[PDB]
């Protein structure tokens, strides 16, 4: 198409602001995945492999 | 020239810019005979 690149420009900030929100939800679930390990003691989960 | 007062102004007011971005998207998406001249208010009367 030809339109107006409003929607792209929109679409490429709004992803970037959610790959940086998510990206923090990675951390938090990394941590969170980091103690069930040590808690656990075996790697990375007993229900998925590494 | 709206843009720089709508960055200082923020995001609650949005809308108010909202037909003033209508004629700018339009503008990428996209003799004169006299008035007023007044001598209707001119008069004639014969019976004077």
């Amino acid at each position: 198409g030809t339109g107006s690149q409003i929607m792209g420009n929109m679409f490429g900030v709004f992803n970037s602001a959610v790959l940086a929100l998510g990206g923090i939800i990675i951390m938090y679930t990394l941590m969170v995945s980091t103690m069930n390990t040590a808690h656990e003691g075996q790697m990375l989960g007993q229900k998925w492999s590494s | 020239d709206f843009i720089a007062e709508a960055n200082a102004k923020g995001w609650i007011m949005a809308g108010s810019y909202f037909f003033d971005l209508v004629k700018l998207n339009g503008s990428a998406t996209e003799d004169q005979f006299d008035t007023g001249t007044g001598l209707d208010k001119s008069s004639f009367d014969p019976t004077q």
